[PDB]
C-alpha cells in the first residue's frame, strides 16, 4: 500500500516553551502531592520552578532541526540555503537570512503528514486526584502529557499565579481539560477506531495533525482501486480475483487531478520527463519478451543475391539496414505509445531517386507507416519532403500537377481543406502549426491521380481505440477523451492475415512502379529486375512476421496504451487531419512555456528517429511466432507510481517558490475618502489595472461571465448594478471621462472596486462634487483579499502570502533558481536540469523558472493563448496553483497562519540610542523623547567642517535656525534620526556619539535590523557591542543585541557601602522586544501580591476549545452566551485537541493479495473495444 | 553493417568562414581619469565598496 | 563621479553631484538595462548593460554588435558556402540553430 | 522631445550602455555537418540548369 502519511505517536508541535530560570529565588514550603495528583500536573510544575525570570514562546528548536536548514539558535528561523547572493559570497550574517528562514518554516508546516496515534494512556482513580486536576481531566490522559500553564491551577507555589490562573479558568471564558473526549468524529475506524483525545500541543500543530487525519479518512480507497489500477498495466483480458472489492485501504486516494497538473508542469520544464516516461515502457517491452534479434540476415536477397546486377540493388539495400540491436528496437516500439515532448524528425536519408534502388527508400517509409503509425505521423512532414523528391525524379508529370495544386494546406472553415499553391518544404518548425502536408491529405487530384494512389499506400491499418481501462482507473489523461491508434488489429480468419494481405498489395500493386519506370541504361534495366525480385522476397518475409506482429504485438500495444504515464493521445488517428492539441503554461505576469515544442535534437538520443529501424524489425528478428510471457502489472505500476511521486517533488519546490513570490490574492487596493469625516474605510477603491489583471481576470474568466463593464462616456451609476449583477464580482473597469457625480456615490455606496490604469491622481478622474475626495482626504492603501468572489475551487491562499512576498528582496532570475535550487537539495531531491533545456549542438540553455501564476491553457497554432473554453480540455486543467490541491494547500493555509503570527516577528528593526543616566526593570522600554527636543532629521550635509578657534572641528548646523555648533556640547537637543546610516564615515559618527552623551541628543538608527534576546540579571550581559561599531557595521546584517529583564533581582542589603555615580544605558529598542512571552517573573513578592511586572499566561492559551462542527479547532467558546471563534483566524496561540487513532494502523495484517489468472491464449485477447 | 543511430552523425566541421571580432568580455574605453593627488590632505561596506570602491578610492 | 554621491566626505562636491544629478535630463545608472530573448528558445541572448566607460568605445562596441545582430545570418549559410566547395550534388545536413 | 545623441556633441559621457552578448550566443565556433556524398559519380548532372 502506498504510504503517504507518517504515524508518529506522541506529537511534537510547532511552538514550545523556552524558560530562562533564575537560581537564586527559592521557597521554603515544599508541596508534596500524591503520585497521580503528580502525574497529570507533573512536568508542567518543573517548567515553572519557583523563581523563573521569563517564560517565552517561539519556533521549535526540534521540528525544524538543522536537517531542514532551519536554525533558530538566536530566535528567528534562520536559513542559509535559499535566497543566497549571486556572483559573490554570502555575508557571515544576513537579514535576508530571516525573510528566507520565515519562508522556509512555512514550507515545513505545509508538507506535513502525521496521524496522532493513541498510545501509553492510563486512566486514573478519582480517589487519587486533587478535585482540581480531575474535572479537567476527561477520563483518560495521554501519559506523555505536555506542559500547559493552567495545568498548574493549584500547585504553583506562587500566590499571584494562583489568583490569576484561577480567575482565568473559572470564568467560563476558557475551559481547560486534557485527556479523552467525545468529538463528533467519534466512532468510525477506517481500519482502527479514531478517538479524539485532547492534547497539550500548540494549535497550529493540532490544526495540521487534525487536517491530516481527516484527509486519510475523507478519501475513499477500495481494494478495487488497486485492482483497477492493475488491469491497466496488466496485459489485456487478464482477470484479477480476491479481496472483496470495497475493502478500504487506507491510503490517500491517488489524486488524478493533482497528478495531471504536475505532469503537465514537468513536461514543460523538466526535459528528462519524456525520457523517463520512455524509460518505463521501453522496459515494459523488454520485459514483455516480444521481439528479439537473431545473428542471421535473410533480408532482401530472395535467394541468389551476390551476382553483379544484383550488386547495385544489394548495395542500396545494405546502406539501409540497421543492425538489430535490442535496445533500439524496443525504443521504436516504445515511441509508439509514449508522450512526445519536443517534436522530432527523421535522421534524413538524402537519397535522390536516380535508380530502381530508390524504390527501397520509398518502401522503408511504407514499412515505417505500417508498423508504427503514431510515430510515422510526427515526422510525416519530412517524409513528405523526401517522397516529393522521389515523385518528381521519378513521376515528373504527375508531380508537376500535384505540386501546382499546393504542397500544403490548412483545414479550417468548419471543415474542408485549402491548398495554397506554393511548393515549399516541411522543415518542422511548423509541425505544431496549422499546416498539413499536401501529399498526405489524400484528397484526390485530377491529373495526378496516380500519385494519390501511392499516397494511399501509407495509411495506418488498425483502429483507434478508446482506452477504457485507464479511464476506469483514474489515470491522468490530458486528451479529455483518450484514444490511441493501435495499429495492427489481430486476425480473424483461419488462415487469413489482414495485415499480411495489406502488405502483399502494397508490395505488388505498388511495384508497377519498378516494372514501369523508364531507366535509360544497360544495367539499370538489370537492376530493375533485381528490385522486383527483392520486392517479391520481401513480401514473403512479411508473412512470417505479420503473424507475429498482429497477435502479440498488437496486444502489447493495446495494454501499454493505457498505462499511467502514457498520457497524451498522440494518435495519428487519421493522417489527413491531426494536430497534437497543445497546452501552454501562460501566466498573467508574462511567462510562456509551451508544453510540446520544437527544437533541435536533445542530448538523450530520443529526439530524432532514425527511420531505418523497420528493416531489422522485419529481418533479423524472431518473435514467439504464434510460451508467451505476460508481465506483472506490478512492475510497471509501481514504477510509474514512483515516477509520479518523484515528479511531485521536483515540481513542489518550483511551485512553492513562485507561489510565494506571486502575491497570492493580494490586490493592494487603495480606498479614497470622498471627503467628510473619513474613516480609513468609506472610500472608492481603485486597483492598479495589473493587480486586477492577473488576479481578477483569471478568476473571473473561469466562472464564465462578461468582463466587468467599462465606465463612462457619461455615467450609469445604475448600470454599475447592471454590470455587477451580471458579473458577480462587482469590480468595475475604468476608462475615459470624469466619473459621474450621482453614480460616484453608487460605487462608494456599494464597494465596487474600480480598477485604474494608473494613479497619477485618483482625483483627476473622479468628478469631485465638493468633498476633496482627492489628495485632501489622503487615500489609504490596504489589502483586498479576494473574498469578493466567494469561491471554492478558485481562491486558495490567504493574504498571508502577501506579507511574505513583501519581506523578501527583489529577486532576479538566477536568484530565483538559486533559492529554488537550494530547496531542491534541502529535500533530498536532485534537479540536475529543470527549466533548462539541454541540446546537442548549442550546449545547455537555461530558462527562468519564474512562472508566477501559471495556468495550463491551450494555445492555438499562431502561438496565441485561448481561454478555458470548455468542451475542448479537461477539468483538472481549469485552474490550480500547483500544490496537492487538497492536503498541501490546507497545510499551507495553516503554515501561513504560523508565519504571520506576531509572536515570531522577532527580527526587529530600528534601535534608538539616547544616553540617559537611568535604569529600568525590563526590556522594551523605549524612553520617549523629551520635551524640547526638535527633530533635525539626519541628512548628510549638515555636518560640515569649520574652524572653531584653532582647529577643524566637525560642525553641526542646526536646521530650524541656522546656528553653527562647532563641537559637541550645548548643542540644540535634537531627536535626530539616521536612515541611510551609509555614507557616514567616522568623524561624524564619533561626533554624533559625542553629542548624544555630552549634549543630550537623542539620535536614532533605522536600518539596523537586529535580533534581541532578553536575558535575565543573574549573570551578566554576555555579548557586548559598542557605538563605534553600531554605525560602522554593515547594512543587511542583523546583529544581535541583548537587553536585560532585570525585574527579578532582589534588593541590596540594608548595610552596605553606597555607590557613587552608577551607570544607566546607551541603547534601547524602539519597538517592543518581548513579543513571545507568556508568563514573566514568577516569584511572588512580599508573600501574596504580584511583583510589579509579572504577567500571567494570556487566557487564550489554556482553553482547549472544542472541535468545529465540520473540522477545526474552536474557542470555548465565549460570552458563555453563544458560538466559537476558530483558533486559526483569531490572532493568538493556544493549547487544544487533535483527533488521534489506535492502530499501528499499517499493521492491518496481511496486505492485499491478488492471484491474477492470465489471458492464456494470446491470439484471442480481444483488443477491439473502440 | 551500419548501426541504427537515432541522432545526427556529423562527419565534417566547417570553420567560421570570416574572421573579424574578438571577445574581450570586460571592455576598456579610450579615455580615462588621471588623478593627481596633493600629498598634504590625502591618506565602507562589502556590497557598497564592491560598487563605489574604485570611484571613492580614486577620487578622495 | 556619480557613484561618488553621498560617499564623498567633501561637502561642496557632494552637493554638486547630488543636485547636479537630480534634475531632468541627466540621470545616472549602472546595471543591466536591456534584455532580449530568442523567439524559438526563450533564453536571453543580447543583454544591454549600462557600463561606466566613454562614449567613443561604447559607440564602437555597439557598431560591432549591431553588425552581427543586424546581419541576420547564422552558420547554415556557411553550410551554403561549403556547398560550393563540395562536388556538385552533396547534401549537407546539420543542426539548425538560428 | 527625444534624447540627444552622445557623439554629435563635443563633450564626454563616462557612463553609457554597451550592448553585450550573453553566454548563450556564440560566434566563430565551427558547425557540425554531415556531408552526404554524391554516390555514383556518373549520374551527377552538372548541366542545365
Amino acid at each position: 500500500l502506498s504510504d503517504d502519511f507518517k504515524q508518529i505517536s506522541d506529537p511534537k508541535g510547532y511552538l514550545t516553551y523556552s524558560v530562562k530560570y533564575e537560581d537564586q529565588f527559592t521557597k521554603k514550603d515544599k508541596l508534596r502531592a500524591s503520585e497521580a495528583d503528580d502525574r497529570i500536573v507533573g512536568p508542567t510544575v518543573n517548567l515553572f520552578k519557583y523563581g523563573a525570570a521569563v517564560v517565552n514562546i517561539d519556533l521549535n528548536r526540534d521540528f525544524f532541526d538543522t536537517a531542514t536548514g532551519i536554525d533558530l539558535t538566536k530566535g528567528i528561523p534562520l536559513v542559509q540555503d535559499l535566497l543566497v547572493p549571486i556572483g559573490v559570497t554570502a555575508g557571515a550574517e544576513q537579514s535576508a537570512e530571516y525573510v528566507s528562514g520565515l519562508l522556509m518554516v512555512l514550507f515545513k508546516v505545509m508538507t506535513d503528514n502525521r496521524l496522532v496515534i493513541v498510545g501509553e494512556t492510563t486512566t486514573p482513580m478519582s480517589n487519587t486526584l486533587s478535585t482540581v486536576v480531575n474535572n479537567v481531566l476527561r477520563t483518560t490522559y495521554h501519559n506523555n502529557v505536555g506542559v500547559n500553564p493552567a495545568l498548574l491551577r493549584d500547585f504553583t507555589q506562587v500566590n499571584w499565579l494562583n489568583r490569576d490562573i484561577t480567575n482565568m479558568l473559572q470564568q467560563a471564558g476558557t475551559k481547560y481539560g486534557l485527556g479523552l473526549t467525545e468529538t463528533r468524529l467519534d466512532y468510525v475506524r477506517l481500519v482502527k477506531t479514531i478517538v479524539g483525545h485532547a492534547l497539550n500541543i500548540d494549535h497550529f500543530a493540532a490544526s495540521v495533525l487534525n487536517i491530516n487525519l481527516r484527509a486519510l479518512m475523507e478519501a475513499n480507497v477500495t481494494a478495487d482501486d488497486r485492482i483497477k489500477a492493475l488491469q491497466a498495466h496488466s496485459m489485456i483480458s487478464t482477470q484479477f480475483h480476491g479481496p472483496n472489492q470495497g475493502a478500504l485501504r487506507p491510503e490517500l486516494a491517488f489524486d488524478h487531478d493533482h497528478i495531471i497538473r504536475c505532469l503537465m508542469l514537468a513536461a514543460a520544464n523538466y526535459p528528462r520527463l519524456e525520457g523517463i516516461i520512455v524509460q518505463i515502457n521501453t522496459g515494459y517491452v523488454a520485459s514483455a519478451n516480444v521481439i528479439r534479434p537473431v545473428s542471421e540476415k535473410r533480408y532482401f536477397p530472395e535467394n541468389l543475391e551476390q551476382n553483379q546486377s544484383a550488386a547495385r540493388l544489394v548495395s542500396a539495400v545494405k546502406a539501409r539496414a540497421s543492425e538489430a540491436d535490442i535496445s533500439s528496437i524496443h525504443l521504436a516500439i516504445a515511441r509508439e505509445v509514449s508522450p512526445m515532448f519536443n517534436v522530432h524528425e527523421l535522421k534524413k536519408i538524402a537519397e535522390s531517386f536516380e535508380d530502381p534502388s530508390s524504390i527501397v527508400v520509398v518502401l522503408e517509409f511504407i514499412l515505417f507507416a505500417l508498423f508504427f503509425p503514431t510515430e510515422f505521423n510526427r515526422i510525416k512532414g519530412d517524409i513528405q519532403n523526401v517522397l516529393l523528391l522521389f515523385f518528381s525524379r521519378w513521376y515528373p508529370v504527375e508531380y508537376g500537377i500535384f505540386i501546382q495544386r499546393g504542397a500544403t494546406y490548412t483545414i479550417n472553415a468548419a471543415g474542408e481543406f485549402e491548398f495554397s499553391g506554393r511548393n515549399e518544404k516541411w522543415d518542422q518548425s511548423l509541425y505544431l502549426s496549422e499546416h498539413f502536408p499536401a501529399l498526405f491529405s489524400d484528397v484526390p487530384l485530377a491529373g495526378a491521380n496516380t500519385i494519390i494512389a501511392i499516397m494511399r499506400l501509407f495509411t495506418p491499418q488498425g483502429f483507434l481505440r478508446t482506452d477504457d481501462l485507464a479511464i476506469a482507473a483514474n489515470f491522468p489523461r490530458a486528451s479529455r477523451n483518450p484514444q490511441t491508434y493501435i495499429p495492427y488489429t489481430n486476425q480473424r480468419g483461419t488462415v487469413t492475415n489482414e495485415f499480411a494481405s495489406r502488405f502483399r498489395t502494397i508490395v505488388a500493386t505498388l511495384a508497377n512502379v519498378v516494372n514501369e519506370r523508364a531507366v535509360q541504361d544497360d544495367m539499370q534495366k538489370a537492376t530493375r529486375s533485381c528490385t522486383k525480385q527483392w520486392l517479391r522476397h520481401l513480401e514473403t518475409q512479411f508473412d512470417n512476421i505479420a503473424v507475429a506482429h498482429t497477435d502479440h504485438l498488437s496486444v502489447v500495444y493495446a495494454t501499454m496504451s493505457n498505462f499511467m504515464l502514457n498520457f497524451t493521445n498522440n494518435f495519428s488517428g487519421n493522417h489527413a487531419t491531426f494536430k497534437p492539441d497543445q497546452y501552454v503554461i501562460t501566466s498573467p505576469e508574462g511567462s510562456y512555456k509551451p508544453i510540446i515544442e520544437r527544437q533541435g535534437e536533445t542530448v538523450d538520443g530520443l529526439t530524432i528517429i532514425d527511420t531505418s529501424i523497420v528493416w531489422p524489425i522485419l529481418c533479423q528478428c524472431t518473435y514467439p511466432l504464434v510460451e508467451i510471457v505476460y508481465p506483472d502489472p506490478s512492475t510497471t505500476l509501481s514504477q510509474s507510481l514512483s515516477v509520479a511521486q518523484v515528479l511531485s517533488k521536483l515540481t513542489l519546490p518550483d511551485a512553492f517558490i513562485n507561489m510565494i513570490l506571486s502575491g497570492g490574492d493580494s490586490v493592494v487596493m487603495r480606498t479614497y475618502q470622498t471627503e467628510a469625516d473619513d474613516d480609513l474605510d468609506e472610500g472608492i477603491r481603485m486597483t492598479t489595472y495589473d493587480q486586477y489583471l492577473s488576479h481578477i481576470r483569471e478568476r473571473l474568466h473561469i466562472t464564465n461571465v462578461p468582463d466587468p463593464i467599462y465606465i463612462t462616456g457619461a455615467s450609469t451609476p445604475d448600470q454599475i448594478a447592471a454590470s455587477v449583477q451580471a458579473t458577480h464580482v462587482a469590480v468595475v473597469l475604468y476608462q475615459s471621462g470624469v466619473i459621474n457625480g450621482s453614480a460616484s456615490t453608487y460605487l462608494r455606496e456599494n464597494e465596487v472596486l474600480v480598477v485604474m490604469p494608473d494613479y497619477y491622481d485618483v482625483v483627476s478622474r473622479f468628478a469631485n462634487a465638493n468633498l476633496q475626495m482627492n489628495n485632501n482626504r489622503y487615500h489609504e492603501s490596504v489589502l483586498e483579499i479576494a473574498d469578493i468572489f466567494d469561491q471554492a475551487d478558485f481562491i486558495q491562499t490567504s493574504d498571508a502570502v502577501r506579507q511574505l512576498r513583501a519581506l523578501m528582496p527583489t529577486l532576479s532570475t538566477s536568484q530565483i533558481r538559486h533559492a529554488i535550487e537550494r530547496i531542491a537539495q534541502i529535500t533530498d531531491v536532485d534537479s540536475t536540469d529543470y527549466g533548462k533545456l539541454t541540446l546537442r549542438f548549442l550546449g545547455t540553455l537555461t530558462r527562468s523558472l519564474k512562472m508566477q501564476n501559471a495556468q495550463i491553457r491551450r494555445i492555438r497554432p499562431d502561438g496565441t493563448v485561448l481561454r478555458y473554453d470548455d468542451q475542448i480540455d479537461i477539468e483538472a486543467f481549469r485552474w490550480s496553483r500547483y500544490f496537492l490541491d487538497e492536503l498541501r494547500l490546507r497545510r499551507l493555509s495553516v503554515g501561513l497562519r504560523l508565519i504571520t503570527n506576531p509572536r515570531i516577528a522577532r527580527r526587529f528593526d530600528g534601535v534608538r540610542i539616547m544616553y540617559l543616566t537611568d535604569d529600568d526593570p525590563d526590556p522594551d522600554f523605549v524612553p520617549d523623547v523629551p520635551e524640547g527636543y526638535v527633530a533635525v532629521q539626519y541628512a548628510h550635509r549638515l555636518f560640515s567642517s569649520s574652524l572653531a578657534n584653532k582647529r577643524n572641528r566637525v560642525t553641526y548646523t542646526h536646521p530650524p535656525t541656522g546656528m553653527a555648533y562647532p563641537s559637541p556640547t550645548g548643542r540644540p537637543h535634537v531627536h535626530m534620526t539616521i536612515n541611510e546610516r551609509a555614507g557616514m564615515s567616522k568623524l561624524v559618527a564619533d561626533n554624533i556619539i559625542a553629542s548624544v552623551i555630552k549634549s543630550n541628543w537623542v539620535v536614532d538608527i533605522h536600518d539596523i535590523e537586529y535580533t534581541a534576546e532578553v536575558m535575565t540579571p543573574s549573570e551578566g550581559y554576555t555579548q557586548h557591542v559598542d557605538a563605534e561599531s553600531i554605525m560602522t557595521a554593515p547594512k543587511g546584517k542583523l546583529f544581535h543585541l541583548q537587553f536585560m529583564d532585570g525585574l527579578l533581582r532582589p534588593e541590596p542589603s540594608a548595610f552596605d557601602p553606597p555607590a557613587s555615580g552608577e551607570d544607566m544605558r546607551l541603547i534601547y529598542p524602539l519597538q517592543p522586544i518581548s513579543v513571545a512571552r507568556s508568563m514573566r517573573a514568577i516569584v511572588n513578592h512580599n508573600e501574596v501580591d504580584r511583583p510589579r511586572g509579572a504577567v500571567a499566561p494570556s487566557s487564550y492559551e489554556m482553553d482547549t476549545g472544542t472541535l468545529s462542527r465540520n473540522g477545526d479547532l474552536l474557542y470555548s467558546p465565549v460570552a458563555n452566551g453563544q458560538v466559537g471563534i476558530p483558533k486559526l483566524e483569531v490572532d493568538h496561540i493556544s493549547f487544544s485537541n487533535v483527533v488521534s487513532m489506535m492502530t499501528a494502523n499499517i499493521r492491518t495484517g496481511d496486505d492485499m493479495a491478488v492471484e491474477r489468472v492470465n489471458p492464456d491464449d494470446v491470439r484471442a485477447i480481444n483488443i477491439r473495444n473502440a | 553493417t551500419k548501426v541504427i543511430f537515432n541522432g545526427l552523425d556529423v562527419n565534417t566541421e566547417v570553420q567560421p568562414l570570416s574572421d573579424d571580432f574578438k571577445q574581450i568580455s570586460d571592455p576598456k574605453g579610450y579615455l580615462t581619469y588621471s588623478v593627481k593627488y596633493e600629498d598634504q590632505f590625502t591618506k565602507a561596506s562589502e556590497a557598497d565598496d564592491r560598487i563605489v570602491g574604485p570611484t571613492v578610492n580614486l577620487f578622495k
